[PDB]
């Protein structure tokens, strides 16, 4: 069926599903679709954390070298790279990403995809499944699907929200309300 | 004889093949060429009413089967396609050579001389875009009417039969299209001679004793 | 040739010399595609002549590289020499993707203005007739007014 | 029956023809016939009896339509031509380096798309010839 039976195409109204793909990437790349869902869920999770990390520092900020921590969101990044905070955040995120995604995806993580190819570790079922906090899932398939749909909807909302927040903050500045 | 494989060019039993375009089925051409030439539009009174082809350029495709069994030399259908295209391009080129010297249209650099306008429009920031648009339009109307298969004499279309006929021609019961085709071909040859004369005058002044003051 | 969405209220088969052979259905189909495309383009062009005047020119720039502003491009025929020619090339590209995406060879629906747009379609064949003839009459009036505005800009030296 | 030498040659021809037509199928199982050596990849025959490339020759984009590939190659060609022109002649970037300022990444990224446009239009014609 549409998008190999992936979760996320459900519409809010009724059984009349949305299935949003005007350019038809799901049909054109059905074997690259687990990678698409991996990228979508990863972007959504990162964007959720990023919007929360755009809102929270306007309220409370950690004590630090006073150049990265005592700065606005838009100009934080450069100073934080200079202070050595974002380099350690990059070490942490890179270790997590390499191990987790690069080993769940590449059957030969010791080799780039140009040499290993394959990429069969990402199946349609285990797309966003990093086995983290799976005991919190409801014990029935319908509510599992609903929770996955909630995660996807909130992730897309967070992608758009972070994009708007960062663009408005660059345009204007301010705090949590990024209005002029 | 030799097996089905191992058949290339000069091997006995090798049927001639023509597949230059990746994505198109293989076409096996018969000699033809001379046979198509014998029933070919052209050959008016100016050369005695016979098909004036010294040097035998229309017979070389037939001689391909003797040389290496490969489509090295064009079919006479390709020769007529090239003649038609050259004639049309040279008609437009002659009119452009004698219109640019007096007229100017776009934001292109003012260059009445035909031999410098192309380069000066290459250099123009607001001329390069226009020449790119001209190039893509020409490429579209050229790849759509790719012919190409006329190189081996199977074009499925009469030479110079682009999808272009805004008027009622080729459809009216009158207006014999043979005379129109002959007029087009002969005026095209005339325009090619005119363009050669323009080039000679540009390089060797006083060659054509009518464009002495021309660029 | 009657019934082909061309006869209206104050006029009939208005051909002082049009359709010179009174036949040649291929010529007439080509002319129908020609007239409907002309009318749609005209309607858009008159629309875009009377939008900037009645609603102020766009707030942006239209060219950050060439430092052009929407509010600095004159409205009318003078805009062709002011809009950066890369912009006109992109307009040409949009026209290409609008003309060559769906086929409009004779016989195809594209040769009858049927490019699958709908949006303001209808449901009943008589309502279809109403909508189609409304579009065609508005397109004819457009063509007239658009060449009139062309000449007004050319002669008066300004948009009006 | 006093077998003729021509009959022996006929048997040799029959044996050769039968073997040739038999070893092609999945009853010989030789390393040459292994995927990625001589065969055409299982479900993706590149060309049929006529030597016409099928849509399988495109790989991942074997089902991208001809219109979409035409749009892709035309956009890539336009962007690459703009980048090449803006890098070499109009606002040259090497002369910008001589001015002490860095390259403009937009021009390089744009100009990178010309071979993309080349292979994209080749694939576009392959799709168009296959009816895709
Ligand atoms: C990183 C961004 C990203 C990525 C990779 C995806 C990926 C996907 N989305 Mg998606 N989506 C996103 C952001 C993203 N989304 C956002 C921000 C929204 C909110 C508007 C949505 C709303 C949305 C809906 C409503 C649906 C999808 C669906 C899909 C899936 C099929 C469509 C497809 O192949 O497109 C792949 C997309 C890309 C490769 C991104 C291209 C970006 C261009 C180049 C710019 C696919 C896994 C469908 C689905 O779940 O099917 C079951 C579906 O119905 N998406
Ligand atoms: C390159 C352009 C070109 C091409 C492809 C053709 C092709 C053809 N012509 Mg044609 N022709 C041309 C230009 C061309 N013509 C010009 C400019 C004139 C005016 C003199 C003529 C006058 C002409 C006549 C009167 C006849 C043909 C005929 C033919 C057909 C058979 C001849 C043949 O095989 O020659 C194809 C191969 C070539 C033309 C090779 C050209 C390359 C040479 C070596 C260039 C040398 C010229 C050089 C620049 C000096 C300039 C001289 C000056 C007069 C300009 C064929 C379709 C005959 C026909 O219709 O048959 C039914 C026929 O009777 N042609
Ligand atoms: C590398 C060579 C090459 C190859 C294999 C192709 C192959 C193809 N082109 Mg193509 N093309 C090429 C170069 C090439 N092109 C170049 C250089 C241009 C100019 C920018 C074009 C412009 C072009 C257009 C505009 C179109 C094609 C199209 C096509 C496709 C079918 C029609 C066709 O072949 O007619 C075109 C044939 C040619 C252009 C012949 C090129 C021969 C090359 C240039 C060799 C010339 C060398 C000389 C002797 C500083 C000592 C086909 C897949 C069509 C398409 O996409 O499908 C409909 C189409 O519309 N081509
Ligand atoms: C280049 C522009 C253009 C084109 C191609 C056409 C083409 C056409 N018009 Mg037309 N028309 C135009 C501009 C144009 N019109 C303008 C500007 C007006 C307003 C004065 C009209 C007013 C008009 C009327 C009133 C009628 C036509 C009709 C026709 C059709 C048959 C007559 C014919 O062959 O005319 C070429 C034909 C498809 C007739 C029709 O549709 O058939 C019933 C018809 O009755 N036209
Ligand atoms: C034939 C169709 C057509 C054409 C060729 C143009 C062409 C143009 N319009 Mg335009 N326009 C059109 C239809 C058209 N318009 C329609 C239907 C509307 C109504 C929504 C508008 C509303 C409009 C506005 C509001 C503005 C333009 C502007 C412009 C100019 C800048 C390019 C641009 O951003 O375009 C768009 C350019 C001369 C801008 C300009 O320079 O003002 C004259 C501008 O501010 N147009
Ligand atoms: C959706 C993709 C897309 C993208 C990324 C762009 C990007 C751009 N367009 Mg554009 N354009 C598009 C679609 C797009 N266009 C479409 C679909 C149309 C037709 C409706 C246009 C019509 C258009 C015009 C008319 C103009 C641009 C111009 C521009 C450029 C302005 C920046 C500048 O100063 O030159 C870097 C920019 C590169 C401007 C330009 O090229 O100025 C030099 C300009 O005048 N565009
Ligand atoms: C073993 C173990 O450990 O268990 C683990 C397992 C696991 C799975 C990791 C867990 C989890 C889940 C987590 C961590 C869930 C976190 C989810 C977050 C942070 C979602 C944020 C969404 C923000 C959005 C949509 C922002 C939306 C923002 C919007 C729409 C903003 C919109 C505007 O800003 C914009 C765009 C313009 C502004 O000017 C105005 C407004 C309107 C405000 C557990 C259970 O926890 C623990
Ligand atoms: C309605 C939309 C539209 C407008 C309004 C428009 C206007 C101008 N076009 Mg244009 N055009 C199309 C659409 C439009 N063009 C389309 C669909 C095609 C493909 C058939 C096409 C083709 C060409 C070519 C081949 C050239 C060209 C140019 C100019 C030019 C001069 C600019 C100047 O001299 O500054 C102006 C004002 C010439 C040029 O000089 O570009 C440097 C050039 O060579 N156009
Ligand atoms: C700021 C800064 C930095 C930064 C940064 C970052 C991260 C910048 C990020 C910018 C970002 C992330 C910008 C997103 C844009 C999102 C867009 C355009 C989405 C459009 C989406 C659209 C138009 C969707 C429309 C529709 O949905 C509608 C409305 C209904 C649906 O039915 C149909 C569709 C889906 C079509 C550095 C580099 C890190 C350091 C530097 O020092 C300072
Ligand atoms: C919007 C805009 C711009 C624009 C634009 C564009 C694209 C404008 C387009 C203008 C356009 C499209 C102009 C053609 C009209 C078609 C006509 C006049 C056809 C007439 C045909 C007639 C009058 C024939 C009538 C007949 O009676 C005859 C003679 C015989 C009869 O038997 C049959 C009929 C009844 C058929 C600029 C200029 C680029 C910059 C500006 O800033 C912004
Ligand atoms: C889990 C496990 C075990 C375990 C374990 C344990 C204890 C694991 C712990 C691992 C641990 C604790 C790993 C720390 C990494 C720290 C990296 C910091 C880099 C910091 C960097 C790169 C930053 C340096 C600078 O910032 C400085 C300092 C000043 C700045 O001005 C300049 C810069 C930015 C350059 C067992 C029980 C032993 C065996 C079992 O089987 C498996």
């Amino acid at each position: 069926e549409f998008a190999g039976g992936l979760i996320g195409g459900q519409s809010a109204f009724a059984s009349q599903e949305y299935n949003f793909d005007p350019l038809g990437l799901a049909e054109k790349f059905p074997e690259q679709l687990p990678f698409f869902r991996e990228a979508e869920l990863k972007h959504g999770r990162i964007a959720m954390l990023a919007w929360v990390g755009l809102v929270v520092p306007e309220f409370v900020r950690i004590p630090g070298p006073e150049k990265c921590w005592q700065a606005s969101a838009v100009d934080a990044h450069s100073a934080c790279v200079e202070t050595g905070a974002l380099t350690q955040v990059f070490i942490f995120c890179g270790t997590l990403e390499i191990c987790g995604t690069w080993a769940k995806m590449n059957p030969m993580p010791y080799l780039p995809l140009s040499q290993s190819g394959s990429t069969g570790g990402l199946t349609m079922e285990n797309a966003g499944d990093y086995r983290l906090g799976v005991n919190f899932l409801p014990d029935e398939p319908e509510k599992v699907k609903e929770m996955k749909l909630k995660e996807l909807k909130n992730g897309r909302l967070a992608m758009l929200a972070f994009g708007g927040a960062i663009t408005q903050a660059t345009l204007t500045g301010s705090g949590f309300p990024w209005l002029y | 004889a030799h097996p089905k494989h191992m058949l290339v060019a000069g091997v006995r039993g090798y049927e001639m093949e023509w597949q230059p375009i990746p994505g198109d089925a293989v076409k096996y051409p018969k000699p033809n060429s001379e046979e198509m030439f014998k029933t070919m539009i052209g050959a008016d009174v100016e050369t005695g009413g016979e098909a004036w082809d010294p040097l035998g350029f229309h017979k070389l495709f037939d001689r391909n089967f003797d040389f290496n069994m490969l489509p090295v030399y064009p079919h006479v259908q390709w020769l007529r396609e090239a003649e038609i295209k050259h004639g049309r391009v040279c008609m437009l080129a002659f009119i452009g050579c004698f219109a640019q010297a007096g007229y100017h249209i776009g934001s292109y650099p003012v260059q009445p001389d035909w031999s410098k306008a192309l380069a000066e429009c290459y250099a123009s920031p607001t001329g390069a875009v226009g020449l790119f648009q001209i190039s893509v339009l020409i490429g579209w109307i050229e790849g759509k009417n790719y012919n190409g298969d006329a190189w081996v004499g199977m074009s499925e279309k009469e030479p110079g039969d682009l999808g272009f006929d805004p008027a009622g021609f080729t459809k009216n019961p009158d207006f014999d299209l043979k005379k129109a085709q002959l007029q087009e071909i002969k005026n095209g040859r005339l325009a090619m001679v005119g363009c050669a004369s323009i080039a000679a005058n540009h390089f060797i002044p006083g060659s054509v004793p009518l464009l002495t003051g021309f660029y | 040739f009657e019934n082909e969405l061309g006869v209206q209220a104050p006029t009939g088969f208005f051909d002082p010399l049009g359709l010179s052979s009174d036949g040649s259905i291929d010529n007439f189909k080509r002319r129908r595609a020609s007239e409907i495309k002309h009318g749609r383009v005209a309607m858009l062009a008159t629309m875009g002549y009377m939008t900037p005047e009645i609603t102020g020119k766009f707030p942006g720039y239209l060219s950050y590289s060439q430092s052009i502003k929407f509010a600095d491009v004159p409205n009318g025929l003078a805009a062709m020499s002011k809009v950066p020619v890369l912009g006109w090339a992109q307009v040409a590209a949009y026209g290409a993707v609008c003309e060559l995406s769906q086929d409009q060879s004779p016989g195809t629906p594209g040769a009858a203005g049927d490019f699958g747009f709908k949006v303001i379609t209808s449901e009943d064949e008589e309502t279809l007739k109403r909508k189609l003839n409304s579009e065609l009459a508005n397109g004819r009036l457009a063509m007239m007014a658009i060449i009139g505005l062309f000449f007004q800009d050319g002669l008066t030296g300004g948009a009006y | 029956y006093t077998e003729s030498a021509q009959d022996a040659k006929l048997f040799e021809t029959v044996f050769s023809t039968y073997t040739a037509e038999y070893l092609k199928g999945p009853m010989y199982e030789t390393p040459e016939k292994m995927i990625g050596r001589r065969p055409f990849n299982p479900g993706e025959p590149l060309w049929g009896e006529d030597k016409k490339l099928t849509s399988n020759v495109l790989g991942p984009l074997k089902r991208v339509s001809s219109n979409e590939l035409a749009f892709l190659t035309m956009i890539c060609l336009a962007i690459g031509a703009w980048g090449e022109a803006q890098f070499l002649w109009f606002d040259p970037q090497f002369a910008a380096i001589d001015r002490g300022e860095y390259f403009n990444p937009i021009y390089i990224i744009a100009a990178s798309l010309l071979p993309v446009s080349f292979w994209a239009h080749i694939a576009c014609y392959i799709q168009k010839a296959n009816g895709k």
